[PDB]
């Protein structure tokens, strides 16, 4: 709830406990996107 | 008579259940009001 | 037809 | 096919009724007349030849006003003249005169005309009865009714949306007295209660609807359209279909534990509509917000042992889902611990109806959010000390007693109370 | 001849009433929208629908 | 007592075990009647005239 | 269908009688009678004949299978249920709906419905 | 709460008194 | 010439049968009035593997459609393909089970069951051979899971020869639609371990991931998740209604797959799934596609495989292809991950190809792969139905309609067997 | 060349018998005007076998209509086919029975019987060859119960040797519509045992239940009712009127379905009824004309076959048919459901095919069933009957009519006798 009540974040991500999110930056045309990656809970092991 | 062997072996099967859920309860019982008397006090 | 079909029972 | 028969006691029920048969009429386009210019009405209205469409309803009173002014409004074509029952003398906010000298022949012509209804039916989902708990007529002549009801029908599932006293705030005195022995008679009797408080509706019209004088017609219109979203799935089709008999299932987990908070959303004016999103996430977050139940009793005291989520309008489940998992996750709720899932969902593609000259806008998404929690032990905790301190003077029993009570009534009511306070204190601890 | 024929015609158009609300349902796509899909193109193969 | 015969019983007879009892009547019929049962099991037909 | 970059009974010059009475001919009835006869396997011999897989044949093709049916079918015959079953078409008519129309108006006696 | 819970346990009491004393 | 019963079973199976059916009439050509407009031999050629033929050219499922509500067939009724079906199919109640599995399997159930028997022995006489029957409906439901596990063991008993498949929709791991799903997916989970032969194992939320990730789409309804249900209902039994270069039944499959009766329980994927961006962009290869199949997140099952070991794995393709290229493909999977692959089984893959891919698929290739992965799910399965057991939450319900709680035991007891010989299976050592 | 004579009793035999009359006209393509309309010669081949021609092209039927009162021939003569029948054919009383056994039988039918068996036998000698006489009528009523079993014997005195058939509507179980029902029936089971050589049992209540369920209406009348009996009444005769491939005329049925004397009771059914939506969604197939002619719900008897064993069995199709087809699908059914066929006949079916279908009708099939399940009709009937007669009441009005209470005790003896005749050959093993 603190990292935020975002229904994407908290559920999509969770869903297969994959944790990672697809955010296009456009239309399916440009066809690029950025995969969160992000595992709630833990530290990734860059800064920890 | 292996069929009514098998048969009155679960039936004792199920009075353990029976009985080990009993236990449960009391225990369930037993904690709330220990439970009780912990936030009164 | 309780008993109607028994063997042939006293000859005599 | 999926016909429920609604029953509207006493003055409260009978305005209550008021308001709902006014949003029924509205929802499907019937006209007042009675007859409208498929077969959604089934549910709530049985047509005749002649194309008119008559509810299947009971308005029972023992009070003449009330209906009268029922026969007399724009609703006076609409409803069945026999249908509308009507007493001599009132029950003076009585449960022994409601009970057991007044209410036996009028409940007896109840009966007589509910089995009239209920043999037009095909299929019967339940009772959708209305009363006051608070009240000589609500309280005990549709305490009896219920009895009745569960001797004759059986099996058949009541659903009792009662208006129960508000903590501080009141209009009678032996209101204590008559809502102790009807939640004794109603604990037993209907399938599922839904508790209702006036102060809790009052302060959600004064903070969301901004009323700052709101009245008993703005409190039925919203107990109107909780019933209606309640209903909806049973006129409707949507994905995620719930019924009534699939209600008791998903949310009650013991027989004695029925009783239900409700919590309608969004409520917001025409004048401040449009201006926010009001998404899914959003609008379940106001679901479960502690201030917009409609009873004064606050969920953060308890945990909450089952929800029934009933979406409106354009609502995927997804969305629903990815709400709940919210839900779930935020701290503030606490559910129980033998109640992993607790969660009911049930989404609809009817939005709510709203009613010309109503102070709600027309919102596209809705949420009702009706739960089954061990908080609500403390409305009864606050009922059973306000009765308690009269009850040790044994102020107004002798006004019971005249009508065919005894102390004895009076002590088995208030252990079945206390004994539904050690339930629910047993279903909410571990 | 009228009262047979008039109760066979209730029946007929029960029955023809019946049969054009599914039609009407299935043509305007408003029915069956618990399983109609979120996106317009065909998922599998990438396609526009007709 | 068996009623079964609507017309004067001409014939009656035991069989030699005595479990049936065979009665010839009027009736065109002949009824073989269980003693322990109390009824009427077989119901011979075919003869045109009186037995 | 390919693309292609003028009736049926107008060529060979089917008559009106041959086109009225092309079910009713006693060879056409001894048709219909081993079409049925041959359930599900009535189309068998076409589709052997059909090289292409197109589910169409020729005029040829088609009286050559109904003679490997019944010996004593005429071209005219055939033809004249070709035309029967499809009207405006340069040949090539569907052997499929061709035995199942056949089988169809299949009549049991000779007598009746002839 | 408590009082008047036992208190109606009293009354019941006092009414198994006079039933035994009847 | 091997006919297929299909069977509905609840709002969702329904949902399910009609979207599939709605993917193989578009399949064989076939119009919503019955028609044929397809214009290919093939589809024809073994339409009654799914179809009959009627007074017309009209061809209607061999499908049967069982509920004890009316409305979900109502709205069925009301679909793009709804007058296919023999409407002398539609099994109906009048009460729905409030998603209560001892109401949909005793009480209610037992009343429309003779009806439905009648109906399924009446589709079976008419089959000239029967492969068997499939039962597409969703655990965690009260007339789904009770009716589909009644009409299970009582088709069962009445041909056991015949093939039994079973799409069941395994409630979902995190986010759960009703409270009782646990109760009816432990009590059908024990009915299927006995009865059904071939267990394809189904996620909403695996689903939703796939479409999140693979599908990248945004709102997603149930119809998305029906659609790709539909296109591994199809995929797996293509063999049977086309050519293939090497074919391979339900029967093959079954028996390349379980290798003890009772681990029949698979998890399936369906490939390509990719998103509309990238459609120009991706690479229409075997490599590809086996690159897709292998991966945790084309799954339809929650469970990841990663945690599992693969008992075994028969991959199905649809396409023009080289035999070589698949079974060099599969042979370097096995070889690349070969600690996710039972070391008793010197080849965990069937590989089926089938010349016919579906329509507008250059290729095509679906996944069913048995693996102790499949586990944790059971395992999660009994966690939350021990949860509610211990304090028996909602249990009178079920204890009204007549079943003992006994019941329950022995299904738990069943689930958790299943789960240990999964376990046994798992870390198995060869000698 | 082999003349029925057609006999109309009672109100439900004479609404009956009209509803026959029509059909019979439509199928030989004759008017109610009499003259013909079909343009088919096998209509007129065998027309003489029911209709006598007039002194013009006019056709008539060979019909004798009886009641104790006029209104229900009024009503007949008012029906849509009311002129064809001669005038003289009409033999009316002026007291109608009131539901009196008793008075239709001694006091007023004694009188109306002259008349009855001068019509009758004016017809019969015209009349070349003569196969039988048919008599529709329904048990549980005065004057058709009564006046008809009386004329059955006066005609059993005259021709022995001629045929007699029966269309028998038996009360109801469930709903039974007049008080003196049971005690109607047992009188007229008596007189049918020893008279009537074949004779057909037929339910209101089941005709209720096929025509809801299978042919699914909303408001059958009695005119629908009808409209089945007449489709079976036609049937079982078209094989005179009609050229066939493997003809039976009504003795052969007779010899193929009696076994013994008195057990010549039969359960009647006609396929193919289907509903009007699934008319599209039914294939005309002989497999599945079998289907739905052994299916229980397709008898018109309230009886279910189930509960009995099949003693015989004829079968007469209609269409172009395969003779193969047909016997295959008879000895498969019969080696599917040898538990419910009797033990000590090697063949329990009698399989009759006509050329000429019913119009429209492509193929057709009428059942008609010898089987011990109609014990436990005769059963209920003296259930009732018994539990009248020990309390005698309503036994007087039958006791002012000069009838000896001895005689219900002996119809009441006959049929049970035949139920244990029934039981006996249920539960009779060979050798
Ligand atoms: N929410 C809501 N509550 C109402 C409304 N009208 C009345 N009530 C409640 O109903 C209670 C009394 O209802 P009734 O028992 O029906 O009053 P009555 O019709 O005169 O009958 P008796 O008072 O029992 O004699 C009051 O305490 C109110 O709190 C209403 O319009 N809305
Ligand atoms: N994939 C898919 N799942 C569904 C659909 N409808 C319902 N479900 C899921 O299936 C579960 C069981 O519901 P179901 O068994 O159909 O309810 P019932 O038919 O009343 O027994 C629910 O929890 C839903 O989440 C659908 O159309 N598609
Ligand atoms: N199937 C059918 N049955 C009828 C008809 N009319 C009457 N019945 C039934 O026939 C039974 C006996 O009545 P009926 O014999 O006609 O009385 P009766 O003429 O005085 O002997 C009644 O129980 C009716 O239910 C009809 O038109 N069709």
């Amino acid at each position: 709830d603190a990292r935020g009540s975002n229904p994407d974040e908290v559920w999509t991500a969770s869903l297969r406990d994959a944790w990672e999110r697809i955010l296009p930056l456009g239309s399916i045309f440009s066809g690029l996107a950025i995969k969160i990656r992000d595992r709630p809970g833990e530290l990734p092991a860059t800064r920890a | 008579p292996e069929l009514e062997s098998m048969r009155e072996r679960v039936r004792q099967q199920r009075a353990i259940r029976e009985a080990q859920r009993r236990r449960d309860h009391a225990a369930l019982t037993a904690s709330i009001q220990k439970r009780n008397l912990q936030e009164e006090q | 037809a309780s008993l109607n079909a028994p063997p042939r029972r006293n000859p005599y | 096919m999926r016909e429920v028969i609604s029953i509207h006691i006493g003055q409260a029920g009978i305005q209550v009724g008021n308001a709902c048969w006014e949003l029924y009429c509205l929802e499907h386009g019937i006209q007042p007349d009675g007859q409208m210019p498929d077969d959604a009405f089934n549910t709530f209205f049985s047509e005749t030849g002649a194309g008119k469409h008559v509810p299947r309803c009971i308005f029972l009173d023992l009070e003449p006003t009330v209906v009268d002014e029922v026969r007399t409004g724009t609703y006076r074509q609409l409803f069945h003249p026999e249908q509308l029952i009507s007493g001599k003398e009132d029950a003076a906010n009585n449960f022994a005169r409601g009970h057991y000298t007044i209410g036996k022949e009028i409940v007896d012509l109840a009966l007589d005309r509910i089995r009239k209804l209920a043999d037009n039916c095909t299929g019967l989902q339940g009772f959708l009865v209305f009363n006051a708990v608070g009240g000589g007529t609500g309280s005990g002549l549709g305490s009896l009714l219920l009895e009745r009801l569960s001797v004759d029908y059986g099996k058949k599932s009541k659903l009792g949306f009662t208006v129960y006293p508000s903590p501080q705030v009141s209009t009678a005195v032996v209101e204590p007295y008559n809502s102790v022995l009807s939640t004794h008679s109603l604990l037993e009797h209907t399938d599922v209660a839904v508790m209702l408080d006036n102060e809790a509706i009052y302060d959600i019209c004064r903070r969301s609807l901004d009323i700052e004088r709101p009245t008993y017609t703005n409190l039925n219109r919203l107990i109107a359209q909780v019933i209606s979203s309640l209903t909806a799935s049973l006129r409707f089709d949507g994905a995620l279909n719930v019924d009534i008999t699939e209600f008791q299932t998903n949310l009650v987990p013991y027989p004695r534990i029925h009783f239900m908070l409700s919590s309608y959303a969004p409520i917001i004016s025409a004048e401040k509509a449009y201006h926010e999103q009001l998404s899914v996430a959003e609008i379940t977050n106001a679901a479960f917000e502690p201030a917009s139940m409609m009873v004064k009793c606050d969920p953060r005291h308890g945990k909450y042992m089952a929800c029934c989520l009933m979406y409106r309008g354009d609502v995927v489940p997804k969305d629903v889902n990815a709400s709940v998992a919210t839900i779930k996750t935020k701290r503030t709720i606490q559910f129980v611990d033998w109640c992993p899932t607790g969660f009911k969902c049930g989404i609809n593609y009817q939005p709510p109806t709203v009613v010309p000259g109503g102070d709600l806008a027309k919102v596209q998404r809705a949420v009702c959010m009706i739960s089954n929690s061990t908080a609500i032990g403390e409305i009864f905790s606050r009922l059973d000390h306000k009765f308690d301190l009269m009850y040790a003077k044994r102020a107004f029993v002798h006004w019971y007693v005249g009508e065919g009570m005894e102390e004895g009534e009076f002590s088995e009511a208030r252990e079945d109370l206390a004994a539904l306070e050690k339930d629910f204190e047993e279903v909410g601890a571990e | 001849y009228h009262r047979e024929r008039s109760n066979w015609e209730t029946q007929a158009q029960a029955a023809a009433r019946e049969a054009a609300r599914l039609e009407a349902s299935r043509t305007t796509g408003t029915g069956a929208k618990r399983n109609q899909g979120s996106e317009s193109y065909n998922i599998i193969s990438l396609n526009y629908n007709n | 007592t068996f009623t079964d015969h609507k017309q004067a019983i001409w014939s009656v007879r035991f069989h030699h075990l005595g479990e049936v009892v065979a009665s010839g009547s009027l009736d065109h019929t002949v009824r073989l009647w269980d003693l322990p049962a109390g009824k009427c099991r077989m119901a011979l037909r075919g003869h045109v005239d009186s037995v | 269908q390919p693309q292609q970059p003028v009736p049926l009974a107008q060529s060979l010059g089917l008559t009106q009688d041959e086109v009225a009475g092309a079910l009713s001919h006693p060879m056409v009835h001894e048709l219909a009678r081993s079409l049925y006869g041959k359930a599900s396997g009535a189309t068998s011999v076409f589709v052997r004949n059909d090289l292409t897989r197109c589910g169409q044949l020729p005029v040829r093709d088609m009286t050559r299978c109904c003679q490997a049916l019944v010996p004593g079918i005429s071209e005219r015959q055939v033809a004249a249920v070709m035309a029967v079953v499809d009207p405006n078409s340069a040949g090539g008519v569907d052997y499929r709906a061709f035995v199942q129309k056949l089988t169809e108006t299949g009549v049991a006696n000779p007598r009746m419905l002839h | 709460k408590e009082k008047m819970m036992m208190s109606l346990e009293r009354d019941k009491l006092a009414a198994r008194v006079d039933a035994l004393e009847q | 010439m091997r006919e297929i019963v299909h069977i509905q079973g609840g709002q969702c199976g329904n949902q399910i049968g009609a979207k599939f059916w709605e993917v193989v009439s578009d399949e064989h050509g076939i119009d919503p009035t019955g028609t044929y407009h397809g214009d290919s031999d093939l589809q024809l050629e073994r339409i009654n593997v799914y179809f009959n033929e009627a007074t017309g050219g009209r061809y209607v499922p061999r499908a049967i459609l069982m509920d004890l509500e009316p409305g979900t067939m109502d709205s069925v009724r009301s679909g793009p393909y709804g007058q296919i079906f023999r409407p002398d199919n539609f099994v109906f109640g009048q009460t729905g089970a409030g998603n209560n599995w001892a109401k949909g399997h005793y009480t209610e159930g037992a009343e429309l069951i003779d009806s439905v028997l009648d109906v399924v022995r009446k589709e079976a006489e008419s089959c000239d051979c029967l492969q068997g029957f499939q039962v597409c409906h969703s655990l965690g439901g009260g007339t789904g899971s009770g009716m589909g596990t009644l009409l299970i063991s009582k088709i069962r008993e009445e041909y056991p020869d015949r093939m039994m498949l079973t799409f069941s929709v395994v409630p979902s791991p995190k986010v759960s639609d009703t409270v009782v799903e646990p109760y009816n997916a432990t009590l059908s989970v024990h009915q299927l371990v006995e009865n059904a032969d071939e267990c394809m194992v189904l996620d909403n939320e695996a689903l939703y991931d796939i479409c999140f990730r693979t599908l990248k789409l945004t709102t997603p309804t149930f119809g998305d998740l029906n659609h790709l249900i539909s296109a591994v209902m199809s995929g797996i039994t293509c063999c049977l209604r086309f050519p293939g270069q090497l074919n391979a039944d339900l029967r093959k499959l079954a028996v390349n797959l379980i290798p003890f009766p009772r681990l029949h329980f698979f998890m399936v994927g369906f490939t390509p799934l990719t998103s509309r961006g990238s459609q120009q962009y991706r690479a229409l290869t075997v490599p590809e596609l086996t690159q897709q199949m292998w991966d945790a997140k084309n799954m339809m099952c929650a469970a990841d495989p990663r945690h599992g070991r693969y008992l075994t794995a028969s991959a199905l393709f649809r396409g023009r292809m080289s035999t070589k290229e698949v079974d060099e493909q599969m042979l370097n999977v096995q070889n690349k991950n070969s600690s996710y692959f039972v070391e008793w089984i010197p080849n965990n893959v069937k590989s089926s190809v089938c010349d016919i891919p579906p329509k507008g698929l250059k290729m095509s290739a679906t996944f069913i792969g048995n693996s102790t992965a499949i586990q944790e799910m059971f395992k999660r399965v009994s966690e939350q139905f021990t949860a509610m057991f211990r304090r028996k939450a909602f249990l009178h319900w079920y204890t009204g309609e007549g079943m003992d709680e006994m019941e329950f035991t022995e299904a738990e007891s069943n689930m958790n067997d299943l789960v240990s010989e999964y376990q046994q299976y798992q870390d198995a050592s060869a000698e």
